[PDB]
């Protein structure tokens, strides 16, 4: 089957780091393309973090451009956010997004369960 | 260093260049490459008259 | 819209001519055209103001 997973979900007051992490089930990691969204109350899901595949290059939009790294692990068949001193007004739900998987199902998106990181 | 190559496919891949000592092997006879980010046709395919 | 577009790896042209226009989204529909690396042609017709 597939599915995404993720961790970390915690709340930090501003001043440290925080690793993310996913977990990729059915489909290499490698030979698809993963995003990161993010969700917030009264808001919908921003793009925040792209890594295209075969080729391994990074994404990021502008509203978190130079911030964050973003890298993938075949090893643990998932992929690593990290934040650098996450500002209050970053608070969000992080979702991960994959899309068009080498197997083509109905399902053509799969999104993680959503972890919550608070900033105050 | 390969010599002997007669039929060389490289069809859907990301390919911008043709190294120019690829016609080092002058015994090509069905070389493909379609499908590909290529930029020029390299002038030394003269020197691959098979 | 399919959903399924962004996985046709071998697409040259796209043409889209809706309104991608969402609710408070810098356009985050189409936001898997990322994926084609084939893309040659684009031809958005949705009123774009950014």
């Amino acid at each position: 089957q597939v599915q995404l997973v993720e961790s970390g979900g915690g709340l930090v007051q501003a001043g440290g780091s925080l690793r993310l992490s996913c977990a990729a089930s059915g489909f290499p990691v490698m030979n698809a393309g993963m995003y990161w969204y993010r969700q917030a109350p009264g808001k919908e899901r921003e793009w925040v973090a792209a890594i295209e595949s075969e080729g391994t290059s990074t994404y990021y939009a502008d509203s978190v451009k130079g911030r964050f790294t973003i890298s993938r692990d075949n090893a643990k068949n998932t992929v690593y956010l990290q934040m650098n001193s996450l500002k209050p007004e970053d608070t969000a739900v992080y979702y991960c997004n994959v899309k068009d998987v080498g197997d083509n199902h109905f399902p053509y998106d799969y999104w993680g369960q959503g972890t919550q990181v608070t900033v105050s | 260093n390969l010599t002997n190559l007669e039929r060389l496919y490289l069809n859907r891949n990301k390919i911008e260049k043709i190294p120019t000592q690829l016609f080092y092997c002058r015994k090509l006879r069905y070389l493909d490459l379609s499908h590909n980010n290529l930029t020029f046709l390299p002038a030394d395919i003269g020197l691959l008259q098979n | 819209i399919p959903l399924w577009i962004y996985s046709l790896k071998t697409l040259e042209e796209l043409h889209l001519t809706g309104n991608l226009s969402a609710e408070n989204n810098r356009y985050i529909v189409i936001d898997g055209l990322r994926e084609l690396k084939r893309l040659k042609v684009l031809r958005l017709k949705s009123n774009l103001s950014k």
